[PDB]
């Protein structure tokens, strides 16, 4: 409803705020591992433990559409400004893939951090805000707890 | 009409698609779709 805990290790975001605007820098965005590759991942980290019908109904139900949310967010309000042409440079050479299969979690984990902001836009109830941000700071834990294969190591310093 | 003259999308300069119904010129690249003049 208003507040998340953002570990303090991502010092990365506001770093990656650096890079792309001061020292500039860039994200080439041909991506491996991808963020369909992490959900599906943390997916079966979790989902092996829940124990109810419930539980797993809302899991299947917010990974499904968290999929399909970054798939329509990603283009429009995800972006520094200055991964926009580069954007553009994508765009050309895959035209059939989805955008959620290209990206390293590391702009996913941007829609994280700014989710609840986005929440208090809508009318959910109370429930429906509670669950949603539980499972997505768990996401962010779990991210911290493996970011050896997950975050970039180096910046592309790239022309424009 | 006058349309603005920075982006309306993050605030740069530069030749934008104009619209007529509100004042906003976003980025030919600020878009959802991500295009050059190819549509
Ligand atoms: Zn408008
Ligand atoms: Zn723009």
């Amino acid at each position: 409803k208003h507040k998340i805990s953002v570990p303090d290790v991502l010092l990365w975001l506001v770093d990656d705020w650096e890079n792309i605007t001061k020292n500039q820098q860039l994200i080439a965005i041909p991506r491996n591992p991808t963020v369909r590759a992490a959900i599906a991942a943390f997916r079966e980290s979790k989902i092996s433990h829940l124990n109810n019908e419930i539980d797993v109904d809302v899991f299947e139900q917010a990974m499904a559409g968290l999929v399909i949310y970054f798939n329509k967010c990603l283009g429009n309000m995800l972006l520094y400004r200055f991964e926009r042409q580069q954007y553009l440079e994508i765009r050309q050479q895959y035209p059939d893939t989805e955008m959620c299969d290209l990206y390293g979690v590391e702009h996913l984990i941007r829609l994280f951090v700014s989710l609840p902001e986005l929440i208090d836009r809508t009318n959910m109830d109370s429930q429906s805000i509670e669950c949603l941000l539980n499972y997505i700071e768990e996401f962010l834990k779990y991210l911290v707890l493996h970011k050896d294969e997950y975050f970039i190591k180096e910046y592309q310093n790239a022309p424009p | 009409i006058r349309n603005v003259d920075y982006c309306s999308a993050c605030g740069g300069r530069g030749l934008f698609i104009c619209c007529e119904g509100c004042p906003c010129s976003f980025h030919l690249s600020c878009l959802e779709p991500p295009l050059t003049p190819e549509n």
